[PDB]
């Protein structure tokens, strides 16, 4: 499969950007998380970024730290996450599905075996948050052997060597960090910026998705206007879950309203 | 691309988010530069001598070994300013921070000794220090938290995850990933991403250098073995480094056995954990079957850490160093024995190293052996822990 | 009849019951013999170096004095094994006990530091130690009482009189008056009957000898003044002794002012008491109008003693040393200032000496002066005392 | 006056030893202490040794430590003690009265003035417990200027030089310590012994009184048989006070019975 390539071609045909929510799998429990994810898709999500709960999410701010904790309170394991993934794919055959992983969960029972399991359930990409390009070889090689896109990160201050490496090594999409620091809606980033977006295109990188701090429709619109192929939003989505824990039907209605507005901002 | 090898065989590396790579590369370059700079070396030596009190003594313990063929010396890091060896490397890292033009320090701490060491170095050298500490540790380490605050450091409780050391480690890295342009992360052991295992070894290696000169002076020969407790690995690698190329000298690292290895309540990942990737490194760690980072356990808060520095994993793999474990009860008996027979109150951490030397002696009392135990710290902080158990006995 | 002068001008003497005179004469003879014996000197120097960690550092404190013409050094007795200067003289007295063939030690203690020092020396050197401590002090010094017991000493509460230090002093002498044939009384300060003020000075005088060599090395000249707190007088006379004949060097002793001299709640008998005869000596003391021995007072338990060594009274009388006082609040501010600006936690006792140096600097900030403060101990023991007051503020 | 010389001459005429109790002045209060002292005399005490309460009685064991504490609980001061002494002398003109002092109470307001006050109230001797012969000069000189006997102590292991000094410097009686240690009935001493008693006589010392640990009639008899002129008992007397605090009439009856038995033992 190449679900991202098909998505980006379709969006390009429509002069449209991608809107890609992040959530933690199994937050606040397996059944509600499956409903959340179906809601995000029905509301207009072009692709998904999905976190496997991890004990030590060191690239995440408090909102997503708390999502991981809620999933653990519900007993969510990586094996349950793969069951969820298989079901999500069985429901939705074309949406690109990306995982947000930390290295130990990939390395734990063997790197090759991890990416083989991703291929089996129909995942499209894996972003390992704590593996920089410098350490990425065995991860990217295993990803490509199993038809999984390895996602790499372009920081705002990326030099030319790093841009070249991210462009060569990544597939699916290039992650364009909006700022330094950790995930969170409370901290708005840049200013993609344009120079980086242009150099990535020059180097034939996978299309750029901007992420970190994207919490409003205006930011989605700006990202696309700057030349990114779309935008990722996590904390802003997860905050709606957190706010409405006691009210699961209201949670779904608010997610739908938010995602619909965010996706609307990506259209030409 | 790096200047130095980030790995010790398969162990080590730089497993941090991409955003932190330039901070690690900058730190490595500044370290390499500082190591060739005689002015930096002279400043560091001056602080170690005139502020921290180096060289520390090497004490022959005759009462402990009476009636056996063991000769035992203790390297007296308990006499260093601050009461533990941690002071050596925080002084060097504070000088690196200043070399790089940074004015702020971030540190993690569990038991609080590293937080206190970081706070004292920062007070001396004009740095603004903030310390992350798991909220459970904050609750149980009031004396150390108060010391940090008296020295002008900000202590920030960490409530995420298990609210203990590993969660404080994460939070320090989260802060650094947004603040590296102005702050240096003063990591507290010989672990984490390169270049920290290397830097911390080199800023602790005077322990072993002095021990070698002192034992040559007193005995005319090298030790048969040097023995050190292993939390993250700093005091042990500081003792071991200068002996690595002296192939006759045994290197013995002692992990905490807690309630016993078989109970699973221990802190001995090097010999009883599983290799993983966390806190910036590939190393043995305490983890669940699924790969969640697990909590360790020891009577000594300072040894209670779920991984180990990568150079120890490497030295073990090639057979250059041997690693063993000592239980809570063994460490407690060594603590009591040193108090009563030598008039020295050892840290419970260090008591693990001493307990293994006592076992070496007692098991084979007619074996001729010249041993050095690294007495990493003093045990004033532990008297109530020891009281509360001996009270329940 | 004695070998040495028991008086310092009018002060001092041997005011003990007749039964104890032979014990004092025996001790004086053994001391005089030991002082001429190069083997005793070598053994004492070896313990001081390799067990206690001498020489202690001399630390230049630049942050404290910024913007003034004061240069301040701290003599780091806080780095000595045990965390205070007391360790020096207990090692020497334990060696004298063994020289005389004694196998038992009696000691008095108030705050507990001398008891701990005595217990550690006795553990090291194979002596059976018993320690008298006023029952009120036992109650308030659990950490020190536990240290003494861990080191194998018997701690005997004293319930007579005021159940504090002076009553423990009496009880130690009562025991000795029946046990001197087998026990040595390890007196804890430079006070009491001859020969103790002399012996304790001579076994502390390395403080000043080292300071002189260190300051000559660093500054090329002697200090303008050396400053030390005065409980009974040991750390101060240890700092002062080697400077007495350097007439340009000021000697400043700092008594505790407590809540203020005018309140009567203080421990400053040298400047604000009245000469009396007690604890074997003629010296200034805290006493009622009728001549009952009164209780003193300081925030620092270690300075809370109702007399002073006779050599200090003498040096004051001839003008060779000047004595001042520092209140609880002044000492607390110095404690906080050293923590925050130098990363050193000083004993509250030593904080009195530091507070007076800070006043010397602040009152006359354009006066060129090279000062040494004797940092007699570390202040880990005081963090909760300091906490509990800063909490109430 | 020389009340001791007259006493010893009278006792010698009768081949009799002296029995000399010690009590603390003002224990357990001034009025009861005056009654105690009258009882001791009526029961046969030949002389008295009387302590002035002191904060730090470092030659005394627990029994007498507790006597000092009781007197302080009653507010007893040295000035009140001198009032008591003057009254005791006004009642009893010939009994020798010795004080047991600690140095600071003598030195406090001037050594000469202290011994002048002793002369004024009719005290015969002063024993300063913490002033050895080596430090005694200003005390013995002031005592003699005011017709007060300075009492010195002969320990059991006294060498010849010390015997000579005690013999030369003392007056009234020579204190013969029965043993090392501190006062107390719980610790019986020696074995005066005879050699010391004989050397003291050779050196024309004041007559010897044995003290420390004398608690039974047999010890009084033995002391006199050994050549001492008599015996002092303190703790054994003070224990009767302590035992009967709640019963002041019983206290007096028991003191009388004890002193009568002790004095009987000194007779030929
Ligand atoms: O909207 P926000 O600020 O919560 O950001 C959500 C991002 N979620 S994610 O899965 O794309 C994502 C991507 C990269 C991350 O770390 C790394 F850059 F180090 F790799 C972490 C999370
Ligand atoms: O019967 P005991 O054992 O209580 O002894 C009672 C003695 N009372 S006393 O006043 O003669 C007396 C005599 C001498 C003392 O000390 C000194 F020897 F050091 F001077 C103390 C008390
Ligand atoms: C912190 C500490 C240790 C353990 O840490 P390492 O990095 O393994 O040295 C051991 N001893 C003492 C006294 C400590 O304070
Ligand atoms: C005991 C003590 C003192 C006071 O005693 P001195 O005999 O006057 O020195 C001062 N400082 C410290 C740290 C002490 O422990
Ligand atoms: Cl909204
Ligand atoms: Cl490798
Ligand atoms: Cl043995
Ligand atoms: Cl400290
Ligand atoms: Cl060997
Ligand atoms: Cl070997
Ligand atoms: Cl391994
Ligand atoms: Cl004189
Ligand atoms: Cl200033
Ligand atoms: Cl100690
Ligand atoms: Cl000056
Ligand atoms: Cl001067
Ligand atoms: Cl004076
Ligand atoms: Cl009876
Ligand atoms: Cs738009
Ligand atoms: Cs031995
Ligand atoms: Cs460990
Ligand atoms: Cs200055
Ligand atoms: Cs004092
Ligand atoms: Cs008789």
């Amino acid at each position: 499969m190449e679900r991202y390539e098909n998505l980006f071609a379709q969006l390009n045909d429509r002069r449209e950007g991608a809107f890609v929510p992040f959530v933690t799998l199994g937050d606040p429990g397996i059944e509600q998380s499956l409903k959340i994810i179906d809601t995000l898709i029905d509301a207009g999500a072009d692709a998904l970024e999905l976190g496997v709960p991890f004990s030590d999410p060191l690239a995440d701010g408090p909102t997503i730290q708390n999502a991981n904790l809620r999933a653990f309170a519900a007993g969510v394991t990586p094996a349950q996450c793969f069951e969820m993934l298989a079901l999500i794919r069985e429901k939705h055959p074309t949406i690109p599905i990306g995982l947000l992983m930390y290295a130990n969960l990939v390395f734990n029972n063997g790197i090759d075996a991890f990416y083989a399991r991703c291929e089996q359930v129909g995942v499209d990409s894996v972003l390992v948050a704590d593996v920089p390009v410098e350490e990425s070889a065995p991860f990217r090689q295993a990803a490509l052997r199993h038809n999984i896109a390895p996602i790499f990160i372009c920081p705002p201050n990326a030099d030319d060597d790093l841009l070249r490496q991210v462009a060569s090594y990544g597939r699916g999409y290039t992650y364009l960090l909006s700022r330094s620091g950790v995930t969170g809606a409370e901290n708005r980033g840049a200013l993609p910026l344009h120079h980086l977006i242009e150099k990535l295109k020059e180097y034939h990188a996978a299309p750029a998705l901007q992420g970190f701090g994207i919490s409003s429709p205006e930011q989605v619109s700006a990202a696309v206007r700057a030349g990114a192929a779309g935008a990722i939003s996590g904390s802003a989505i997860v905050k709606i879950i957190e706010k409405n824990l006691a009210s699961p039907k209201q949670m779904l209605a608010e997610l739908r309203s938010f995602v619909s507005a965010m996706k609307a901002a990506s259209r030409a | 691309t790096t200047l130095l090898n980030p790995y010790f065989g398969e162990f080590g590396g730089m497993y941090v988010p991409q955003i932190l790579m330039p901070a690690l590369n900058q730190l490595e370059e500044a370290f390499v530069s500082a190591q060739k700079d005689p002015e930096f070396q002279a400043q560091f030596a001056d602080l170690l001598k005139n502020y921290a009190g180096r060289p520390t003594a090497l004490t022959k313990c005759q009462n402990i070994t009476a009636g056996t063929r063991t000769t035992l010396y203790l390297k007296r890091e308990d006499l260093l300013h601050g009461g533990a060896h941690k002071t050596n490397q925080v002084l060097g890292q504070a000088l690196l921070a200043k070399r790089m033009g940074k004015s702020e320090i971030i540190a993690e701490t569990g038991a609080g000794q590293h937080g206190v060491a970081s706070a004292l170095a920062s007070a001396l050298l004009g740095l603004k220090c903030r310390i992350y500490m798991g909220a459970k540790d904050v609750e149980r380490q009031s004396p150390n938290v108060f010391r940090m605050r008296l020295m002008g450091a900000e202590v920030i409780p960490v409530h995420s995850g298990s609210a203990t050391l590993k969660d404080a480690c994460n939070e320090a890295l989260r802060d650094w990933s947004g603040s590296y342009e102005t702050a240096h992360y003063m990591l507290g052991t010989a672990a984490g991403p390169h270049p920290y295992p290397t830097i911390v070894r080199e800023f602790q290696r005077m322990i072993g250098e002095e021990t070698k000169a002192q034992i040559l002076d007193k005995e005319g020969r090298l030790p048969d073995a040097v023995i050190a407790c292993v939390g993250g690995g700093s005091n042990a690698i500081g003792m071991f480094a200068d002996f690595i190329n002296d192939t006759s000298v045994g290197l013995i690292g002692v992990e905490p056995g807690g309630h016993g290895i078989e109970t699973g309540e221990h802190g001995a990942p090097l010999k009883h954990g599983r290799v993983g990737i966390y806190f910036g490194m590939k190393a043995p760690m305490m983890q669940t079957a699924d790969g969640q980072i697990e909590e360790s356990y020891s009577i000594s808060a300072g040894l209670d850490f779920p991984s180990v520095g990568p150079q120890h994993a490497y030295l073990n793999s090639i057979g250059r160093a041997d690693y063993v474990s000592i239980t809570d009860d063994e460490a407690l008996e060594a603590f009591k024995t040193l108090c009563r027979h030598e008039g020295i109150i050892p840290a419970l951490e260090s008591s693990h190293a001493l307990a293994h030397a006592l076992k070496m002696m007692r098991e084979q009392p007619e074996k001729e052996q010249l041993l050095v135990v690294n007495l990493s710290g003093r045990g004033d902080k532990d008297i109530f822990t020891v009281h509360d158990i001996l009270k329940a006995r």
